[PDB]
């Protein structure tokens, strides 16, 4: 009963604890670059005067 | 303009058909029932003719009663009891031979809920006969320690009829307690009157002279 | 299937009247405009009638109104045109079409089967340069159809039909707003245009496309239909 | 400016002031911010009415700062007093339909359940303004004009037809269906699960019918004792000299309502505070 | 043996803390402290929708950023069109207790599930003009939470009963079955390329599949209560989840840890939907505080606000193209912003 539960969840920490990591820094850097690079196609965090909007 | 105009003349018809459909089934009385598990809640759901939700619709007196039996739904209750508001009442059984402590522990946990605040509930007691021979058996004291008074079958039902009465707290709702053995036909009529009275008093809330 | 069977055509002496029935089945028809289309026997095709879903709107045309009548029967699943006065000119095979309109929707994609009928200013002028072309097998063929005004609404949208009448058969839609194939045609058909002049381009002809190919306009009614280009094996 | 007439510019300024703000909100929320059920219907109407009656006010100060004789045209003495008319009709009648779906809601719970929906309220709403139209039309067709001085003053079976058929239909009715109604629905609260209440509902009905009646009642009283009392004659002249009060709380009334009818229902209460 | 895998559980969760404390060195709001504010956002209501007459409790948007499908609990399914505010189809439901709606990548079909415990896929482009049941997906205990299209023949729902399952549409059986998760599962994402999903249960934890294999792959658990939404980044190496106790935090999926929390002092109701914009810099996320609330998703402050709802926000979600936001709450009114 329990036996079978406990050794599907240590089956499953240690095939999560297997997987690489990256640094955050790395991370925040990219989510960075990301929205950065975007930033010029964004009809809502630049408004969009009424001649090129659908919604008018 | 070009051939748009049967498009909104298509969205014109189709908004009309959902005002229609609305209207129509604006006139339904809703009811909930809940209650501990082998309660009589069969029993009474067949008493009144006819996996998830299980609805029982039925008319009595030009009044079209929609009955959702939801107890086959085995999860937590929070993450979907939201969606059974704006019903007009509650209706609780509790089977008074036996899981009694269970009853009195979920009438505290529905009756105090934030969405029903306003509903109020129509509590019924089935199994009388059964209670009434297990008193002839036995105390009715082994459920309740701090029961006190004589061992008759009428002290005993007025005493668990106040305690589960007196759980409720908000002045805008009250509990209707009726007494059946299930060998009865008369579980439609209380629940008529009950709801009738429930209309009077939302009406009257409604209109603002309450 | 979806089935369009209708009848009630014969012979008729001048100054008379015909009713017409169109009987539907395999298919809602009650959410469906119903239209009348003839067709001479020597010329090409003619708008007759129109009735929208509801029986909301009805249009004639210029030589139809008055005379004519078209009503719907959405309980029974038929359509009728009651049809009166029949001059030396009205003889034809009428078809019965349906082109439920919304958001995306494909007009006139089936057409009904024909009854013959043998009897006894500012519209839009949508002309076909050539009306003969002799075509072979694996050989591509283009066909023109140009319209006086401009068919271009402000929405983006520009409302150029194309009809293919195989021998013996009723005409099948082929291109609707002059770029999108219909449901049903082999790919190799395509279609373009601006604003006024419009092409069709077939590409790898087949013995299956022989016919006589027809360009329609559905800006506003009424509606007229080209010359018809005719090509032949 | 005697006092007669001082008052009644005291009164009906006082009641502009009053009104046309309330009214104002009041529509503004009811139209805009309010959804569309049954009850909220009578109350747009009654504030549709009062709100007319309020902008036909300065025509009833203009009237009596010039002591009559309207300089306008003709079509302006035909068209303002009677617009009056039809708006203390109409809000008249449909604080009589107030009461009496106050009344239904009660008395025949489960009919009003399955026929009871908004469009009863918009065609009852209908039929009073079309009745209110209607009964308006002698005081429309009855009028003439008469110089009879250096100023062209404006004003006119002619009388007391128009007399008896206003006071009826005004007082009688509206009065002993009011009341009668709410006696009933009173009494009705005094069977269970209504013991605890009945304190506050018999406060609202007993305000808002002594508002109506001590707002409208004068107006009638001094209406039939110009018709029993001579004119030329001190017993007149005092009739004439209190009529400008009377038209004065007449108009009160119409802003009155408001403060009494949208107002006590709290969930209009909380989203006009909401709304401002 | 329980006491030794009790053992070996608790010192792998140990060594998956400390591997996960080890890869910080900086936090999100230390590196996005030199770029400039995006200011105030003012956002007007363009269009409104009225046709619904009950609670609102899902939307999605169409694949062309033109039509919406709606589903509310008085059992109908209306399909919006954004840009002429009408109407193309209204299509009823068997069962009224709906909780969830998808629309078809492609066009042509609409999910529908809730208390019924049943999938129901409908088919638009019929030849005969009216929408049928193309089927019907029944294999779940529980009341499904959410169902999402991944293509037009395969369909992965979320239900309530502690399983994920993905379904075939085209047999309507069970190929693969997700389980894991001790509590109910309320959210359902998928990511861009279709690859994996991950889910919010209701245990204030967040697990990671793959819908190929069919196992959970990495588990993020930093909440207090139920998480009520999620969303991946727009790049589809980041999401945020919203729970109950009033914050919404982002998670990275391959630093494996939280990067900031969108919390203010100010606010006490619970996360009901969150969506991210298209360029992935504005962070919009819908409160049952009668607020919909703009966060700066690189500066964790609020740029604006979207009032003008008189009840909870069930659903919010964002064009494909970016151009407008799309509210849907309990008053039964959707609007469009821009």
């Amino acid at each position: 009963a329990s036996i079978a539960q406990a050794r599907k969840l240590v089956e499953q920490l240690k095939m999560e604890a297997n997987i690489d990591r990256i640094k955050v820094s790395k991370a925040a850097a990219d989510l960075m670059a990301y929205c950065e690079a975007h930033a010029k196609e964004d009809p809502l965090l630049t408004p969009v005067p009424a001649s090129e909007n659908p919604f008018r | 303009s070009a051939e748009e105009r049967a498009a909104l003349e298509r969205s014109k018809a189709i908004e009309k058909n959902l005002k229609e459909d609305g209207i129509s089934a604006a006139k339904d009385v809703k009811l909930l029932l809940l209650g501990a598990d082998n309660s009589g809640k069969s029993t009474i759901v067949k008493q009144m003719k006819i996996t998830g939700i299980v609805e029982t619709h039925f008319t009595f007196k030009n009044l079209h009663f929609r009955l959702f039996d939801v107890g086959g739904q085995r999860s937590e209750r929070k993450k979907w009891i939201h969606c059974f508001e704006d019903v007009t009442a509650i209706i609780f059984c509790v089977d008074l031979s036996d899981r009694m402590h269970e009853s009195l522990m979920l009438f505290d946990s529905i009756c105090n809920n934030k969405f029903f605040i306003d509903t109020s509930i129509i509590l019924f007691l089935n199994k009388k006969d059964l209670f009434g021979e297990k008193i002839k058996k036995s105390p009715l004291t082994i459920c309740f320690p701090e029961y006190t008074g004589p061992n008759t079958y009428e002290d005993a039902a007025a005493y668990i009829q106040a305690q589960f009465e007196s759980k409720n707290r908000s002045p805008n709702k009250e509990i209707y307690c009726h007494m059946t053995c299930a060998t009865d036909t008369n579980n439609a009529q209380v629940i008529f009157d009950a709801v009738t009275d429930i209309i009077i008093a939302n009406n009257l809330r409604g209109c603002g002279l309450y | 299937d979806v089935q369009l069977v209708e009848s009630g055509g014969g012979l008729v002496q001048p100054g008379g009247s015909r009713k017409l029935s169109c009987s539907a089945s395999g298919f809602a028809f009650s959410s469906f405009g119903m239209h009348w289309v003839r067709q001479a026997p020597e010329k090409g095709l003619e708008w007759v009638a129109y009735i929208s879903s509801g029986s909301g709107t009805i249009y004639y045309a210029d030589t139809v109104k008055g005379r004519f009548t078209i009503s719907r029967d959405d309980p029974k699943n038929t359509l009728f045109l009651q049809m009166t006065s029949l001059r030396s000119e009205d003889t034809a095979m009428y078809y019965c079409v349906r082109s439920i309109y919304y958001y995306g929707s494909s007009p006139f994609d089936f057409w009904g089967q024909g009854t013959t009928l043998t009897v006894s200013g500012s519209d839009i002028v949508m002309t076909q340069a050539t009306s003969s072309v002799p075509v072979t097998p694996g050989e591509s063929v283009s066909i023109s159809c140009r319209s006086s005004k401009s068919l271009l609404h402000s929405n983006g949208n520009t409302y150029l039909y194309w009809f293919l009448q195989r021998p013996g058969q009723s005409p099948q839609l082929l291109i609707y707003r002059m770029s999108n194939l219909a449901s049903g045609v082999p790919d190799r058909f395509s279609g373009s245009g601006s604003g006024t002049a419009f092409t069709l381009t077939i590409s790898r002809l087949e013995a299956e496309d022989v016919g006589v190919y027809y360009c329609m306009q559905h800006l506003e009614y009424p509606l007229t239909f080209g010359a018809g280009t005719k090509l032949e094996l | 400016n005697e006092p007669p007439v001082i008052l009644s510019m005291v009164i009906l300024s006082l009641t502009f002031l009053l009104g046309l703000p309330g009214n104002g909100l009041v529509l503004w929320v009811a139209g805009l911010k309010m959804q569309r059920t049954v009850n909220t219907i009578w109350f747009l109407h009654l504030t549709l009415a009062d709100l007319l009656c309020c902008l036909s006010l300065p025509f009833s100060l203009a009237h009596l700062a010039l002591q009559g004789q309207w300089p306008y045209g003709r079509f302006l003495c035909k068209l303002i007093p009677s617009i009056i008319v039809l708006n203390m009709f109409a809000s008249v009648f449909l604080l009589t339909a107030i009461s009496l779906d106050r009344c239904l809601v009660v008395f025949k719970p489960i009919w009003c359940q399955n026929h009871r929906n908004v469009g009863m309220a918009c065609s009852i709403c209908g039929c009073i303004w079309v009745v209110a139209f209607v009964m308006c039309i002698p005081v429309f067709v009855y009028r003439e004009i008469f110089t009879t001085d250096n100023h062209n003053r404006c004003g006119y079976t002619p009388l007391v037809a128009i007399t008896i058929t206003r006071l009826v239909v005004g007082f009688l009715l509206p009065s002993v269906i009011m009341i009668a109604c709410y006696s009933f629905i009173v009494f009705r609260m005094q069977r269970g699960r209504f013991a605890k209440s009945q304190s506050k509902t018999f406060r609202v009905a007993v305000v808002v019918v002594a508002v109506f009646l001590v707002c409208w009642t004068p107006y009638h009283i001094f209406g039939v004792l110009s018709l029993l009392t001579d004119p030329e004659t001190p017993l007149g002249k005092t009739l004439m000299s209190w009529d400008h009060v009377c038209i004065a709380l007449a108009s009160a009334n119409s802003c009155f309502n408001p403060f009494l009818y949208a107002l006590l229902g709290k969930d209009f209460r909380k989203k006009a505070r909401q709304s401002i | 043996e329980l006491d030794q895998l009790r053992q070996e559980a608790e010192q792998l969760k140990n060594q998956i803390r400390d591997a996960r404390k080890a890869c910080a060195d900086a936090t999100l709001s230390q590196i996005t402290n030199n770029i400039d504010p995006v200011g105030r956002i003012q956002m007007r209501t363009r269009r409104t929708l009225r046709g619904h007459l009950a609670k609102i409790y899902a939307m999605h948007w169409g694949t062309d950023s033109r039509l919406l499908v709606s589903a509310s609990q008085d059992g109908k399914l209306i399909i919006w069109d954004s840009y002429t505010t009408n109407k193309v189809h209204a299509i009823p439901l068997r069962s009224s207790w709906v909780m969830t709606c998808a629309y078809a990548p492609s066009g042509n079909y609409v999910a529908c599930g809730g208390l019924d415990n049943i999938c129901s896929i409908y088919n638009l482009k019929t030849r005969e003009g009216n929408v049928r049941v193309s089927r019907e997906l029944a294999g779940h205990t529980g009341y499904l939470s959410c169902c999402r299209f991944l293509d037009d023949n395969q369909i992965v729902t979320s239900s309530g009963d502690t399983t994920c399952a993905l379904w075939d549409i085209e047999t309507g059986q069970q190929t693969t079955t997700f389980t894991g998760h001790t509590g109910d599962v309320m959210s359902l994402s998928l990511a861009p390329d279709t690859r994996l999903f991950v889910s919010g249960a209701c245990d204030a934890s967040a697990k990671l599949w793959d819908v190929r294999e069919g196992m959970c792959r990495q588990t993020f658990t930093g909440h207090e209560s139920d998480i009520n939404a999620i969303c991946f980044f727009p790049n589809g190496n980041a999401f945020a989840t919203g729970s109950d106790d009033a914050t919404c935090r982002l998670f990275d999926l391959r630093a494996d840890q939280e990067l900031m929390t969108y919390s203010h002092d100010n606010i006490i109701c619970g996360i009901t939907s969150v969506s991210f914009s298209k360029s992935g810099r504005l962070l919009l996320a819908g409160y049952d505080d009668f607020n919909c609330n703009v966060w700066d998703a690189l500066k964790a402050d609020r740029a604006g606000v979207l009032a003008g709802h008189d009840n909870r926000v069930s659903c919010l979600g964002v064009t494909d193209d970016g151009m407008a936001v799309a509210t849907g709450s309990w008053d039964s009114f959707l609007k469009i912003w821009n």
